[PDB]
């Protein structure tokens, strides 16, 4: 029964053994068994009890459970995590995951699966390395623990246990013949990943093994790694590993030096100038040939000045702070290259900073910088789109005007990203679909705040003209919603999501001017979602007629303006005035409509409910079916 | 038979959470009587509650 | 300068609020943090304002001092004063000893450090085992700091 | 700013910072008044009174801020 499966999953969640042990007695076997193989769907997963009792560690429960109703332990179920939904093979993976050894000694002492790999693939012993219990890798390793399993993303289980501080795990694993140079799905290894986690004696570990040094997916020695990090003892132990020139080592400096220059975790000018002063020193160290960095043109946007090619030049200008940050963004840039995804995230920490300092036009300069690498990357650019529509939101409610051109470069950016946007949601099948669908939504939406915002400052006639040329492309490409809400429904309905932050104070849908934007650039007002709602539709269904009227009479009035037919229906076949659920919107809709034989004849024609059909041109046909 | 095996128990419980096995026993004993196999009902004690709950109530039922 | 040293130092090392926002104010990056190193002895053991204000018990002031202000969590100090004064004390270790559980719950969800050792390998566990404060304890094995930490003499906690 | 404004500054920042702590807020917010009035960074300072006061005693700060 139903309630004895919910008192199985009871009992096996908060160790209810003695109610186990009077579910698996008194009674018949099969049924029992059937309901103790599986528990109920709450909390989005499906584990075997078995499983949730070593996630708390009842190995009395699992014990008297198998020694009643012998089941497989290999049974199957879904485990949620902190962020992650991975369906658990076994129970003991949990235990070793959950770290409590009685569980998983005791599933192996009554015969199970010691690799069992979960749906990623995930070993039990690669789920200890997790969590660092050492006495499971050994109780596994005797075991004949499969230390060769490797994820989708190849996360073979030594860079799982080389992720945290687990070092007793590493030297474990090292010394039960395992593999230092294991390539990740993106060239990552356990020396990049202990480089980049800040475990210097991870890496002093697996130096004693030494058996290769590799780089990663982008192509850089783990240094690179380190210096990429504020992770400086793995910097100074790599340097004095001096497995690199001379140039390398004062460009991995240069690196060690930027990445302190603006971290939001970390950060002081002190050491990032002492760092850069260091490594210039070192470069200089050549005297006759000396090598020198090569000069790049600074940015217009980014920055306003290229680098410094004197000792006398950065021990002038340390106090410029924010020279010392442009300097080390830029040698960090021209080294990593646009393909490493790591360059943008300083860059937003410092804009973020000086957006908090009001240096605006240095925000969203370097913002736009982030956004060019990222979208040059073709990576998920969402976030970054929310919080610059969110600085815009904050200086026009501190009534600050914004750069025009700037607008127009974002707006042709959103619209790349939303054509990059429909293409990964139309040829992904089901790997995040959903994630996709609001990745679409979301950019929809801080499209249309860009869009509002731009209506709310004022900008020249060729920037608002080539803003009106953004717009017109991408209504072109007709963005839909979930329910098939266009552009143009999105900017009518109230129902629209507004940001927390500041986009409160200038987002305020309905909105009339964005409405008339996009009503001049050519938005197909006409057009309908799935439930076949139009603009008018979801104008009169508004229920503030009156605190608002402003932007209601303006939205009704351009709606008409632009021509949209007052008459046509949604799916349950009812005019907007039919829809109107408001007096005053009602009255402003009929002293704006207009008489026709065309929609009096098709609304006649659809209430007497006359065959219609191909007994009229096909353009009569959809008209009727507006009507 | 069993509402009631699971309800007298569990009463039984409470008592011998607080250190006073032999008290939870009686209470256990109903348990055991109100569950159709008394013996089986005080073997599940036996094999995972605590043996002094276990032992008092198999004289007591 | 050393002047307002003494000032910031006393902004948090008795509870006040509005004085270490008022001295750092209208000062550079560079000597605000130099205000914030403060290391000197005071009474007999080196004090830094982080570091007393989290024995004060203040889980405010600390907040303040980490959120919108640049601050050093490693340092040095007394961890019991009471004739132990043992250099090299945290803002969690002085809120754990002492029952400040608002500060430990606070410093440890923000980030920072859990397992500090000082001359005697100490940890801020047995400090709070000392003291007896469950919810410090709980909190501290909760977060998985360090349960197998004992002192010089191998003192468990 | 400087000068006997400085220590005029601290002695409000300290004083204002008493009578809050007893109690006294209408006299202690007064006395805080006028420490922003003559703060070297009012708006700077105003990011940190964000977080000092209660956001009730914020909020009776904000009727006396103009």
């Amino acid at each position: 029964m139903e309630g004895l499966a919910g008192y199985v999953y009871k009992a096996a969640s908060e160790g209810k053994v003695l109610t186990l042990a009077a579910l698996l007695l008194n009674r018949s076997e099969s049924d029992i068994r059937y309901l103790l193989g599986y528990v109920s769907q709450q909390g989005g997963q499906r584990s075997t009890p078995l499983i949730i009792a070593a996630r708390n560690g009842h190995a009395k429960v699992v014990r008297l459970l198998l020694e009643h109703y012998r089941v497989q332990t290999q049974q199957t179920g879904t485990v949620r995590f902190d962020g992650y939904v991975i369906d658990g093979a076994t129970a003991l993976w949990c235990a070793a995951g959950a770290g409590h050894f009685e569980v998983v000694k005791l599933l192996v002492s009554h015969g199970a699966n010691v690799n069992h790999t979960t749906v990623t693939n995930s070993t039990p012993l690669r789920a200890a390395c997790f969590d660092g219990r050492l006495d499971i890798v050994k109780y596994l390793v005797e075991n004949n623990a499969n230390i060769s399993i490797a994820n989708k993303y190849d996360n073979t289980c030594l860079m799982i246990a080389a992720y945290k501080g687990h070092t007793d795990v590493v030297r474990y694993l090292l010394e039960q013949r395992a593999d230092p140079n294991a390539k990740a799905h993106c060239g990552a290894t356990a020396l990049h990943f202990a480089a980049e986690a800040g475990h210097i004696d991870i890496v002093k570990e697996l130096i004693k093994w030494r058996a290769a040094i590799v780089v990663n997916g982008h192509g850089m020695t783990p240094l690179k790694v380190a210096a990429e990090s504020c992770k400086a003892d793995v910097v100074e132990l790599l340097l004095s590993h001096a497995d690199c020139d001379r140039r390398s080592r004062i460009e991995a400096l240069e690196l060690l030096g930027a990445s302190f220059a603006n971290d939001r975790e970390n950060y002081d000018i002190i050491k990032t100038y002492h760092y850069l002063y260091l490594a210039m020193l070192e470069r200089f160290q050549d005297g006759d040939n000396i090598l020198e960095k090569e000069v790049l043109p600074p940015i217009h946007a980014y920055g306003n000045r290229t680098e410094c090619r004197n000792p006398q030049e950065l021990e002038s200008i340390r106090q410029d702070r924010d020279a010392l940050h442009m300097e080390g963004l830029i040698v960090r840039e021209r080294i990593l290259g646009a393909d490493n995804i790591d360059v943008s995230h300083p860059i937003i920490y410092r804009g973020a900073v000086y957006a908090d300092n009001m240096e605006f036009e240095q925000c969203i300069k370097l913002w736009l910088h982030a956004l060019h690498l990222r979208q040059k990357g073709n990576r998920n650019t969402h976030k970054d789109l929310l919080r610059f529509a969110q600085v815009f939101s904050q200086m026009i409610h501190l009534n600050e005007t914004v750069k025009a051109p700037d607008i127009e470069c974002v707006l042709r950016c959103s619209v790349l990203e939303i054509e990059q946007s429909m293409n990964r949601v139309k040829n992904i099948s089901d790997a995040d679909v959903h994630n996709a669908m609001d990745n679409y939504e979301c950019n929809l939406y801080t499209f249309l705040y860009l869009v509002c915002i731009s209506t709310k400052t004022q900008c020249s006639e060729e920037d608002q003209c080539k803003i009106n040329k953004q717009i017109y492309n991408l209504i072109h490409l007709d963005p839909r919603t979930r329910e098939g809400f266009t552009l143009l429904h999105l900017a009518v309905n109230s129902n629209t999501p507004v940001d927390d932050f500041h986009t409160n104070d200038v987002c305020s849908f309905p909105n009339a001017l964005v409405t008339k934007l996009l009503l001049d650039c050519g938005a197909e007002v006409n057009a309908v979602d799935n439930e076949g709602n139009s603009a008018l539709h979801i104008i009169v269904q508004y229920n503030r007629p009156i605190s608002d009227f402003l932007t209601l009479h303006s939205i009704i009035i351009s709606l008409v303006e632009a021509g949209a037919h007052t008459d046509m229906t949604n799916k349950q076949n009812k005019t907007p005035l039919d829809k109107s659920t408001t007096g005053v919107s009602e009255i402003l809709l009929k002293t704006q409509m207009k008489m026709s034989l065309k929609c009096l004849a098709a609304r006649a024609v659809r209430a007497n409910d006359i065959n219609y059909q191909d007994q009229i041109p096909r353009t009569l046909e959809e008209f009727v079916g507006f009507h | 038979v069993q509402k009631f095996f699971l309800e007298e128990i569990q009463l039984g419980e409470e008592l011998l959470a607080q250190g006073e096995y032999e008290k939870g026993v009686d209470h256990l004993t109903n348990a055991i009587a109100v569950c159709g196999q008394p013996q089986q009902l005080l073997q599940v004690l036996q094999q995972t509650l605590p043996p002094p709950v276990f032992q008092m109530l198999l004289t007591k039922l």
